[PDB]
C-alpha cells in the first residue's frame, strides 16, 4: 500500500478523482503525506475537490491528520474558503476548535480572511 | 534450492525461500537485478535490497530512473517540478509555513510562485496573471 500511497498523494494533489478512487479500491495507504507533511485529504481539501474528500474519508481518513505545521484538513479547507468541504470535515468527526502554530481555529482563520459565510457555518453547526 | 540463494542453502525450492541472496532482492524474494534500466516500477538499489523510485520520476532509457524513494531524487520529472521535488500538480493553496501557497506552471513545467495578492490560483508572476 506504499507505492500506491505515493501515486495517491500525487492523484489528490492534481485532483484526479476517477484515479483516486481506483488507487482506493487497490488498497492505498489512506493515511500517507508528502515532503510538506500533507495527507491526501489535506491535498483534496486544497485543490476542493469534495469528492476526493468524501472518497478518503470512506476509506478511513484521518479527519484530524497534521501536515508539518500542525494543521488539520479543517485549517486547509478554512484557509481557501470551502465550506462545503469544512461541513462534511465536521460531520466525519473533525474538532472544530483544533488550533494551528498561532493558536487559531478554523473560526479564527474565516475572521482572519474576511469570510463571514464560513464563520457562520461554523457558528451554526457548532 | 533455486540459483538466485547464496551458497547458505535454502529451506524451500523458489526464490523466495533462500536463508540469503547471491546479491539481489525485492521484498525478501532473490531477483537477477533491480529494475535499473528497464521494467516497472523502476527502481534503486540499498545494500542489495531493490526499492521503487518515486512514481513522479520519469522512467529512463538507457540510464537510472533515480538514486532514492523520494520525489528529489529523480532524473526527471514526469510532470512539474517545485522546488526539488517531481509532483503531478504545482500548489493550489495546500498550506505552508505562512499560509496557503499558490504556484503556477512556466514554460519548462517549473512551478514558480503567484503573486501574493493572487488569493486564488494564477497563470503567471503578475499581479493580472491572479486566477
Amino acid at each position: 500500500g506504499s507505492d500506491l500511497g505515493k501515486k495517491l498523494l500525487e492523484a489528490a494533489r492534481a485532483g484526479q478523482d476517477d484515479e483516486v478512487r481506483i488507487l482506493m479500491a487497490n488498497g492505498a495507504d489512506v493515511n500517507a503525506f508528502d515532503h510538506n507533511g500533507s495527507t491526501p485529504l489535506h491535498l483534496a481539501a486544497a485543490i476542493g475537490h469534495l469528492e476526493i474528500v468524501e472518497v478518503l474519508l470512506k476509506y478511513g481518513a484521518d479527519v484530524n491528520a497534521e501536515d508539518n505545521w500542525g494543521n488539520t484538513p479543517l485549517h486547509q479547507a478554512a484557509w481557501v474558503g470551502h465550506l462545503e468541504i469544512v461541513e462534511v470535515l465536521l460531520k466525519n468527526g473533525a474538532d472544530v476548535n483544533a488550533q494551528d502554530k498561532f493558536g487559531k481555529t478554523a473560526f479564527d482563520i474565516s475572521i482572519d480572511n474576511g469570510n463571514e459565510d464560513l464563520a457562520e457555518i461554523l457558528q451554526k453547526l457548532n | 534450492c533455486d540459483p538466485l540463494c547464496s551458497s547458505g542453502g535454502c529451506w524451500g525450492p523458489g526464490p523466495g525461500q533462500c536463508l540469503s541472496c547471491r546479491n539481489y532482492s525485492r521484498g525478501g524474494v532473490c531477483v537477477t537485478h533491480c529494475n535499473f534500466l528497464n521494467g516497472e516500477p523502476r527502481e534503486f538499489a540499498h545494500e542489495a535490497e531493490c526499492f521503487s523510485c518515486h512514481p513522479e520520476c520519469q522512467p529512463m532509457e538507457g540510464t537510472a530512473t533515480c538514486n532514492g524513494s523520494g520525489s528529489d531524487t529523480c532524473a526527471q520529472c514526469a510532470h512539474f517540478r517545485d522546488g526539488p521535488h517531481c509532483v503531478s500538480s504545482c500548489p493550489h493553496g495546500v498550506l505552508g509555513a505562512k499560509g496557503p501557497i499558490y504556484k503556477y506552471p512556466d514554460v519548462q513545467n517549473e512551478c514558480r510562485p503567484c503573486h501574493e495578492n493572487c488569493t486564488q490560483g494564477c497563470k503567471g508572476p503578475e499581479l493580472q496573471d491572479c486566477l
